[PDB]
RNA sequence: UGGCAUAGUUGC
DNA sequence: TCTGAATTTACGGGCGCAACTATGCCGGAC
DNA sequence: GTCCGGCTTCGCCCGTAAATTCAGA
């Protein structure tokens, strides 16, 4: 009954950078960092995949 | 060329030799033609030709007029070299004073003068007058005469009288100084004065006043009067893109006080208002202040964009300065750079470079070929043909490249292992292919990294990196004995499953006639590789005097086992492949190999095991699912377990009875507890996860599982990683160290919801802040030991000394970490080792204890060698061989000329910095202990307790009122077979001299609070207490009674700050009960915050804990909490609250009792009496009234300085303590450091001596001298028949030593370039360049290396 | 044709 | 009213290595 | 376009010198 408010979304803790990561959960803090970070340079090849 | 450095005071007379030509004009370039100006900062004919050998107006253009000076302009044609090095000056229309000598801190001026910097400061800015030859007036000399004062001075005292100021008054009064009868009246003042303080000053003002003496400088040279400008082409302007040039910093400066020099000049010249010039010689002196160091008097000048301009002073100092950006570490051609690949196929002296930078670094080489072969006759040709890349070149660069090592760099070279020279090996691509082996040497991953090729040229070099850098060289570090070429994840996976056995697996049972059969078997499919067999193996004993004898027997082994035999050399035992090889193991293997076959079969062994299991881990294909982490089904009890324990913990803390650190500290303990308790379970259900049987019962056995299968083998990961994938991942700490109470109670295969991964951040930005925060500690920390510890080199081979240090196995409170063993490989004893049993010498005195040695000692158990020390040795100027002793980068003695010091910080340094970068390897996981709360003794033998004293309680149990009680489990034998620490307040459940039995504890206590426990009986009183400020009472009406806690000193009211909470014991009729057979009260001092539980006048009986203080948390115990303690020891820091020493031994008596702050007195039997201390009457006192004491030994309890400990205990004492403090640092964080690294730089510290006694020597009577040169004096003067001079040695931390040095070059270079070129220039210092950083800095050889025989013909041919 | 500043990034 | 020791306060030095990319680089009278 | 000039505070640690405060005579 004291419950004044809920989170919209699970998502809204993390950044759009992290919210890409798959099974973000199941990795180490520290290495989802640097799954961000390394989407971040990923450069965009011939075709999409 | 030269020899010594000479450094002094620059007269005006020696500006103007150096000049070639005053400046005059602050225009630098016309900005239309790019000539230099007429005069001014960039000049032809002051500074020298733009153009070699050709005149600015163009008349003389050709090596003919070398010499000649035009008459149109007066340009000496002649080179733009000389452009490079010719100084100019500017004659500064007012004398200015030199901001280095005014704010060194401490200020040669100020004290020079005997004024303080403040009054100086005004004095020279223009604000206040001092007067100069006072004379027969109301005015002293160095008073100071405000605007009001010097008008009624002026209006009163018109006649002979002078009072200037500005600098032109400094100058004066430093020119009418004599500084040898202010000398005489310094010092017989000095031996006609009493304090304390102005001893210290006048001492100091003695000093400066007989450094200027001794040397050439004058005072007043002090203050500048003509400025040298320096030469344009190190102040150079570069074009900029488009016609505006690079804004320079030092020609701002220049050229702004060449603007006040002038304006101040043609002021002058007109004979301008008094103020006006005032004025602008205040601005001139600002000006030439912020040039000569820009910042320093405040107010730091920015040019455009508002940034600080980078004056000489900024030039030369700092990081950025030339001492460390271009003379101690510089660019250097024949270099490359790139990423790193595996090449698993290459040999372990063999690197792949590509075929491209091979082509770019050995172009000379190449163009050398090419002119050799005929193939091209001009350089240019040769050039052209390279370029082009064409089929014969190639051929050369293949020709070329046969025996020519190249260095193998990676970037943080934290210790000599991270430069190795390689073979190249060309390869197509554009990655450097480097060994597998080697990567743990570098720390290279293959995720990025990076590494830089350098080529040695000179014959010199290419035979060094051969023979003392190849990476076939270097197979043990130079820090420890163990082999750092040990293969790292890969390799050890593949020899686990390789050699390892199950209960049935294919061709199991059957006889094989060899190792041959058995690889014939596996290959063909017959048999797995891990199936119990009978194998016929041939193994070679080399016990015969160096003859290798067979022995054929039946092998109880697997065929895995059988078949990497095939790759172990002769001489090994085959024991040694017929255990599971872990990386251990592995690593012990080529250890073994390698001290008894020796170097090229350790090599060959090492490269074939790579092979073997590079080529067996991939047939294994052993994988990594998502079912191998295997959840325990135990784990969500303990976690329910645990949630109730915190539960009912949490409610005693709702109830008072528990404090809120405390009760965060419980929770801590029993949440690790928990979290081990589920690891164990995931551990026990994961290794014996697999049962498997086809021919009977079940069997179990040690598990295939993959996670378990790379864990156990040591290939990747610890029990905390496996930990957090299968258990639960426990406590998290924040990046202050400080523990977040609240666990993670779900693992990785598991979710981890958002709140769980909100606390995992907290872990993972500590883990990531201190890889890019706090390693800027580790790397100070080196660099000063590296600069604390670079002269010191090995010299001679034996000094002949017959002292030493006693190593003894430690045991700091658990089991045997390091046994003798380890502590005694590889150094030289001092004295004979007589055998356990009676006086029979087992070693001689000077042998070299080995790898047998060593062995011997332990079949024979000896408990305690005394063994030559770095620290004990008699030679000057280095270290013998035999007390530095085994090399531990080579089997052998350390070599006369190799530099330890080098090697010794280095070792210190890499490991803190290392682990500090390595960190977040374990997310943000805190690492913490049980907490202990018992002894839990674990072999029978007899119980023994030194440091003690205890008391019987009513219960009967004895109660230990000691602080460093350490209880011995001894042996039958006599041995100390465990050691225990036992807290002040620890119950014992047995007593002394008494035997215990294995699994039955022997102490207990309450970890998380000190207690305060008595005496004796009696009843309690408040004595010296008010409530309100001295303690906060807590009332309990309804029970109707009441607790109380004393608030510590933040806490207490500034008025009536001295108030002391005290409990006093009591007898029935009010007075104090004195402890037994004494003569002073019974009463326990209360430290701040204090839980009392007592009421006023409440019966107690001996051996009760009146009050409890809660011991507060300790956070995360990991290097990056532990290395301050490491650098504090190094530094050696005075403890906050140091325990108290007795200087000289005798009888012990209390004195006056003064104010609170007792005397102590300490009477020898016929010595010197009257010696006193002055002991705080608040602090506790071990020695009371009644017996003897040695010297050294402890008054009072608490952290022990290091200076007392080498004043009173000697050396030895204080190396082996400052050894012990960073080994348990260092163990901790299971770091293997041989003490020989932290002997030497405990050696470096302990280097000065002060003098007590000038004898019949010509030291001054309390000076500080090196520690050798007292020694050498001391030596020559006894080998006549005068006496030597008595010392004392002192103890300094890195960095003073360091900056304390014969050498002012090593210490520029270090910390406070300023400074140190201040006093070495006011004291005329010489420097011999004797040492390593100044022959790196001049650029000659090294006088450690191959450049030691060197050093030493120029000296014998001095 | 080389210097400084700011920002971003890689390996430790 | 003076004088020494110890304490407090002010202030100067230190704060890892190597590497790559980009932009911007002076504001005011003739 | 070509020639000429002088408003930011906000970190942590430690060593050392100067100033203060006791603690007396
Ligand atoms: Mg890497
Ligand atoms: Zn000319
Ligand atoms: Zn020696």
């Amino acid at each position: 009954d004291q419950v004044d408010y809920m989170d919209v979304s699970t998502q809204q803790v993390v950044s759009v950078g992290a919210s890409l990561i798959p099974f973000l959960e199941h990795d180490d803090a520290n290495r989802a960092l640097m799954g961000a970070n390394m989407q971040r340079q990923a450069v965009p090849t011939l075709r999409a995949d | 060329e030269f020899d010594a450095i000479k450094i002094a005071l620059a007269s005006p007379d020696m500006i103007r030799s150096w000049s070639f030509g005053e400046v005059k004009k602050p225009e630098t370039i016309n900005y239309r033609t790019f000539k230099p100006e007429r005069d001014g900062l960039f000049c032809a004919r002051i500074f020298g030709p733009v153009k070699d050998y050709e005149c600015l107006c163009g008349k003389y253009k050709r090596l003919k007029h070398r010499g000649v000076i035009c008459e149109k302009c007066g340009v000496e044609v002649t080179q733009t070299k000389v452009r490079r090095e010719r100084m100019g000056h500017i004659e500064l229309a007012s004398p200015t004073a030199h901001i280095w000598f005014l704010k060194s801190l401490p200020s040669r001026i100020g004290l020079l003068l005997d004024m303080p910097l403040r009054d100086i400061e005004r004095v020279l800015y223009f604000e206040s007058y001092v007067v100069i030859e006072g004379g027969m007036t109301n005015l002293e000399r160095q008073q100071i005469l405000t605007e009001e004062q010097y008008l009624d001075a002026l209006e009163e005292f018109g006649d002979e009288f002078d009072a200037k100021m500005g600098a032109e008054a400094i100058q004066a009064l430093l020119k009418s100084m004599d500084l040898e009868q202010e000398c005489e009246q310094l010092r017989e003042e000095l031996n006609e004065t009493n304090s304390e303080t102005k001893r210290k000053k006048l001492t100091k003002r003695i000093k400066l006043l007989e450094a200027f003496v001794q040397s050439g400088n004058k005072p007043e040279w002090m203050i500048l009067t003509v400025l040298p400008v320096l030469p344009p082409d190190l102040r150079p302007l570069v074009p900029l893109d488009g016609g505006r040039f690079a804004t320079s910093d030092l020609n701002d400066l220049y050229r702004r006080v060449i603007n006040r020099n002038n304006r101040l000049k043609r002021l002058l010249d007109l004979a301008a208002p008094d103020i006006i010039v005032r004025n602008e010689k205040r601005m001139l002196q600002e000006a030439v202040d912020a040039l000569l160091d820009n910042g320093r008097r405040g107010r730091a000048i920015t040019g455009s964009n508002k940034r600080p301009l980078k004056s000489l002073a900024d030039m030369i100092k700092g990081k950025q300065g030339r001492f460390r950006q271009n003379l101690l570490g510089k660019r250097v051609d024949y270099s490359g750079r790139s990423v790193i690949t595996v090449g698993p196929y290459l040999r372990l002296h063999q690197c792949g470079l590509p075929k491209k930078m091979a082509l770019e670094l050995f172009k000379p080489f190449i163009y050398g070929k090419l002119e050799l072969r005929g193939l091209a006759t001009t350089i240019k040709a040769a050039k052209k043909m390279v370029e082009r890349e064409e089929a014969v070149v190639w051929d050369i660069l293949d020709e070329v490249i046969r025996e020519h090592p190249v260095l193998l760099n990676r970037a943080p070279t934290l210790h000599r292992l991270g430069i190795q020279a390689f073979e190249p090996v060309l390869i197509e691509g554009k990655a450097i292919q480097l060994h597998p082996l080697v990567c743990a040497a570098y720390n290279a991953d293959f995720d990025g990294d990076q590494m830089a090729v350098h080529v040695p040229l000179t014959l010199e070099a290419q035979l060094e990196a051969r023979a003392l850098m190849m990476s076939t060289n270097n197979i043990l570090s130079p820090a420890n004995g163990e082999p750092i070429i040990v293969p790292s994840q890969d390799v050890v996976l593949g020899l686990y499953y390789m050699t390892r056995d199950c209960v049935n697996a294919k061709g199991e049972g059957m006889v094989l006639t060899g190792p041959k059969e058995a690889e014939r078997l596996y290959r063909s499919g017959l048999a797995s590789l891990h199936a119990r067999v009978k194998v016929r193996i041939t193994e070679y004993e080399k016990d015969a005097n160096g003859e290798l004898v067979a022995k054929t027997s039946l092998k109880d082994t697997t065929v895995g086992r059988a078949i990497l035999w095939m790759i172990v050399p002769k001489g090994l035992p085959y024991s040694i492949v017929n255990q599971a090889l872990g990386k251990k193991a592995i690593s012990k293997m080529l250890n073994t190999c390698y001290r008894i076959l020796g170097l090229k079969p350790t090599v060959i062994f090492a490269d074939q095991i790579m092979y073997t299991g590079f080529a067996y881990a991939a047939r294994s294909g052993a994988s990594v699912g998502i079912d191998d982490m295997v959840i325990p089904e135990k784990k969500h009890e303990i976690i329910s377990e645990a949630e109730a324990e915190v539960a009912e913990i949490q409610e005693q803390f709702q109830s008072g009875l528990v404090t809120a650190g405390e009760r965060y500290n419980k929770v801590i303990d029993i949440w690790a507890a928990a979290n081990d308790r589920v690891s164990k379970a995931m551990m026990d259900n994961l290794q014996t996860e697999t049962v498997i049987n086809r021919d009977g019962q079940e069997e179990k056995q040690v598990s295939f599982n993959s996670i378990y299968m790379m864990a156990d083998s040591g290939a990747r990961g610890s029990a905390a990683q496996i930990r957090q994938l299968a258990g639960m991942r426990g406590l998290m700490a924040k990046p202050d160290g400080s523990i977040i109470e609240t666990p993670i109670t779900a693992n990785f295969r598991e979710g981890l919801n958002v709140l769980q991964y909100f606390i995992s951040t907290h872990g993972a930005r500590k883990g990531l802040a201190d890889t890019a925060l706090k390693t800027a500690n580790s790397g100070y920390l080196t660099r000063r030991l590296v600069d604390v510890a670079q002269d010191l080199v090995v010299t001679e081979d034996d000094c002949g000394t017959h002292e030493g240090i006693m190593m003894t196995p430690v045991i700091e409170g658990g089991d045997v970490k390091e046994p003798l063993r380890d502590r005694v490989l590889g150094r030289v004893t001092a004295e004979d080792v007589l055998k356990p049993g009676t006086a029979d010498i087992l070693v001689p005195r000077n042998t070299l204890l080995h790898e047998q040695w060593c062995d011997l000692l332990e079949e024979n158990s000896v408990d305690a060698v005394k063994v030559r020390s770095v620290v004990s040795c008699d030679t000057d100027f280095g270290v013998c061989a035999h007390c530095y002793g085994r090399d531990l980068a080579r089997g052998h003695i350390i070599n006369k000329g190799e530099a330890i010091g080098v090697i010794a910080a280095q070792s210190i340094g890499e490991p803190g910095t290392q682990l500090t970068m390595r960190t977040f390897h374990i997310g943000g996981a805190a690492s913490r202990a049980a907490a202990e709360s018992s002894i839990q003794v674990k072999n029978k033998g007899s119980i023994k307790l030194s440091n003690v004293k205890s008391v019987v309680n009513s219960s009967g149990k004895l109660v230990i009122t000691s602080r460093n009680t350490e209880l011995k489990l001894i042996d039958e034998f006599g041995r100390t077979k465990e050691s225990y620490k036992v807290p002040y307040g620890a119950v014992l459940a047995k007593g002394d001299g008494e035997q215990v039995a294995g699994g039955e504890t022997v102490a207990n206590w309450d970890p998380h609070t000190m207690p305060v426990i008595t005496e004796v009986s009696g009843f309690v009183r408040f004595t010296d207490m008010i409530d309100g400020q001295t303690i906060t009472r807590q009332t309990d009406e309804l029970t109707g009674l009441s607790s109380l806690v004393v608030l510590d000193s933040a806490e207490r009211t500034a008025g009536g700050k001295d108030l002391r909470p005290a409990l006093k014991i009591v007898d029935a009729q009010g007075n104090d009960v004195l402890i037994p057979g004494t003569d002073m009260p019974a009463q326990y001092f209360l430290p701040g915050k204090a839980i009392v539980q007592l009421e006023d006048g409440v019966q107690i009986s001996s051996g009760d804990t009146l009050a409890r203080i809660p011991q507060e948390s300790g956070g995360t115990k990991d290097i990056t909490g532990g290395l301050p303690r490491v650098a504090d020891l190094f530094e050696a820091r005075r403890p906050k609250e140091p325990a108290i020493l007795a200087e000289i031994s005798g009888i012990v008596s209390f004195g006056k009792e003064t104010k609170g702050k007792r005397r102590l007195v300490i009477t020898p039997v016929d010595g010197s009496d009257p010696y006193e201390e002055m002991i705080p009457k608040w602090r506790q006192l071990n020695v009371f009234e009644g017996e003897r004491v040695e010297r050294g030994d402890v008054i009072s309890d608490g952290p022990e300085a290091p200076h007392d400990i080498l004043r009173l205990r000697g050396v030895h004492a204080v190396t082996r303590y400052i050894v012990n403090e960073v080994q348990d640092v260092y163990r901790l964080q299971g770091v293997k450091i041989n003490d020989k690294h932290i002997e030497v730089i405990v050696r470096q510290m302990l280097r000065k001596a002060t003098i007590v006694n000038a004898g019949s020597s010509d030291f001054l009577e309390g000076e500080q001298v090196e520690y050798s040169r007292v020694k050498i004096a001391n030596r020559e003067l006894e080998a006549n028949g005068k006496v030597g001079a008595t010392y004392s040695r002192d103890l300094l931390g890195i960095t003073k030593a360091s900056l304390a040095t014969e050498s002012f070059i090593s210490a520029a270079s270090f910390q406070e370039t300023t400074r140190v070129l201040t006093e070495a220039a006011v004291a005329g210092k010489r420097d011999e360049l004797r040492g390593l950083k100044e022959n790196v800095i001049v650029g000659r050889l090294i006088p450690a290396g191959t450049g030691y025989a060197y050093h030493q013909d120029r000296m014998r041919r001095r």
